[PDB]
RNA sequence: CCCGGCGAGGGGAGUGAAAAAGAACCUGAAACCGUGUACGUACAAGCAGUGGGAGCACGCUUAGGCGUGUGACUGCGUACC
RNA sequence: GUAACGGGGCUAAACCAUGCACCGAAGCUGCGGCAGCGUGUUGGGUAGGGGAGCGUUCUGUAAGCCUGCGAAGGUGUGCUGUGAGGCAUGCUGGAGGUAUCAGAAGUGCGAAUGCUGACAUAAGUAACGAUAAAGCGGGUGAAAAGCCCGCUCGCCGGAAGACCAAGGGUUCCUGUCCAACGUUAAUCGGGGCAGGGUGAGUCGACCCCUAAGGCGAGGCCGAAAGGCGU
RNA sequence: GACGACGUUGAUAGGCCGGGUGUGUAAGCGCAGCGAUGCGUUGAGCUAACCGGUACUAAUGAACCGUGAGGCUUAACCU
């Protein structure tokens, strides 16, 4: 199977319109620095819940 | 077609799987945290922790049991001795989860997982 | 006053980056770059890297403040490419297309 | 499968060398040819 | 001098008549690809125009049915060699 | 799939005979303009015949005229003729262009499964080249699944190990670099840049001798070239 | 993609504890026998997805979207 026709730019850039992205919206702030770190993520650096991971 | 079973596959066969687990489980039992894919780590946690609670009781066959398992004697002699007795008073529950983000090859979300306490 | 920094000669195809570029159109500097850190593509390190010169840029040479800045124009434009070859069954020989794109982002406090 | 160029250097230069080419007649108008367009390779060179 | 990896790539300063002549360097069209502005489109069928035609937006005249852009609705209409 | 009026539908909106109006074409008329042929009459047209023209390059008229107060070219707007087209001006452009009448042509592009260069759609779709398998801690750096160090696991083992001859010709070792090459990233490399590296009386070649075979003083044969042979 | 449940005021999932099921006398020790082995401790030991309890671990205080009584005309009722 081949096409027979050639789609213009519109049908081109009709089909690309579900295709585009997201915000990722899941931002949040520690209570204790300031810094900020995605939901349910340690940050940078290691803090959740103000409790002390390896930090390196 | 899946209806209430059990166990992730990873793209690997059987033998595969049960000579990796047996190999994490060693290294996070030595050096009390790791860090892992999550569906790695989430399945982990149904392997690692038999081994703790058989720690718990001393007995000459549940030590051959857990030398059975695992094919090492350093992993066993940090059993029985040292991990054993830190959780004598506690019901279930010895390792944790931390998500972490992702990799920077090939995007896989990765997490720390590590003893209650750790003693550090 | 309008403020330019642009990117020549990147090494993505332009198609690929319209997908970062239209998320961080009209928004505020800080707001742009707390999204563009945390996105898990490589247009989004290549776009953070323009939008860090750009605010710099306004600062030092012209300095418009900095905590108001609100990035106004981003656009992306088709570059110079490179011609290869890749062997095929029975002989046949087509080639493949390596591409590249220009970044530009204009900042201002208007 | 096996392809049909196996080389060697002593079939090379024993059938097209400068010194079988010049045993002919119409060897020698060859080289008068390759010599009179100005190429920089007349027969072989090693 | 600044951002950037002591990069690539730019922004100020400077030389120059001119840097929208900066080395991929005179003039720089076309297919092709974007950003902004004005109008139109989510109950209506088909060589995509043509004849009619309300509304909206922008300039003039001191309205005066003028100019430019868009074209709800409608009669007709099956490319080229 | 109604399907033997175009449809809706009609007991006249059907048929038969008569009569009075109206709708209906690029036909005829009224009005304005052009051209052909003798005031009249004509003016659709393929194959072909006849007539009149526009534009481009170069030569003479030209040591003439315009031009840095802006030539050729590129992009808009407005005006004019019956058409090919002509004229003026805004912006870009940075040194050449040509009036009038004559002359000579590499003189007018949409198609030939035409030729060369550039760019699309299919599409961010199929694919990433043996189904022998990876997991964790440390160091370097801007960035670590893929490089270095260490622990464990797995595969071959008449080979997927070691060595020669043909063949290739600096791929060998060290330092340094990541734009291009590596079907992804690379600090890594058989990649770029700079330096270093092969030591023979006994190993092979060279050297002495021949087999199949080639050349071959004289000689034989052949128009020339040449063929065979001691 | 969509749909259903739960987010500490909590049984949503992993674990722990008890039970059920499956397999069929674990290891160590002692006895008889030269030995292969048999016998007792003992229906022992192990047990993927099942049933029920249990906050030991993970479901963080949050940030984004959506407004401020809802046009005109006419008729009918109440004031």
């Amino acid at each position: 199977a081949v096409q027979q026709n050639k789609p213009t730019r519109s049908k081109r850039g009709m089909r690309r319109s579900h295709d585009a992205l997201t915000a990722v919206t899941s931002l949040s702030v520690d209570k204790t620095s300031g810094e900020k770190h995605l939901r349910h993520h340690i940050t940078a650096d290691g803090y959740y819940r103000g409790r002390k991971v390896i930090a390196k | 077609m899946r209806h209430r079973k059990s166990g992730r596959q990873l793209n690997r066969n059987s033998s595969h799987r049960q000579a990796m687990f047996r190999n994490m489980a060693g290294s996070l039992v030595r050096h009390e945290i790791i860090k892992t894919t999550l569906p790695k780590a989430k399945e982990l946690r149904r392997v690692v922790e038999p081994l703790i609670t058989l720690a718990k009781t001393d007995s000459v066959a549940n030590r051959r049991l857990a030398f059975a398992r695992t094919r090492d004697n350093e992993i066993v002699a940090k059993l029985f001795n040292e991990l054993g007795p830190r959780f004598a008073s506690r019901a279930g529950g010895y390792t944790r989860i931390l998500k972490c983000g992702f990799r920077a090859g090939d995007n896989a979300p990765m997490a720390y997982i590590e003893l209650v306490d750790r003693s550090e | 006053m309008e403020t330019i920094a642009k990117h020549r000669h990147a090494r993505s195809s332009a198609q690929k980056v319209r997908l970062v570029a239209d998320l961080i159109r009209g928004k505020k500097v800080s707001q742009a770059l707390d999204i563009l850190t945390y996105t898990n593509k490589k247009a989004a390190v290549l776009v953070k890297k323009v939008l860090e010169s750009a605010i710099a840029n306004a600062e030092h040479n012209d300095g418009a403040d900095i905590d108001d800045l609100k990035v106004t124009k981003i656009f992306v434009d088709e570059g110079p490419s490179m011609k290869r070859i890749m062997p095929r069954a029975k002989g046949r020989a087509d080639r493949i297309l390596k591409r590249t794109s220009h970044i530009t982002v204009v900042v201002s406090d208007r | 499968m096996k392809r049909t160029f196996q080389p060697s250097v002593l079939k090379r230069n024993r059938s097209h060398g400068f010194r079988a080419r010049m045993a002919t007649k119409n060897g020698r108008q060859v080289l008068a040819r390759r010599r009179a367009k100005g190429r920089a390779r007349l027969t072989v060179s090693k």
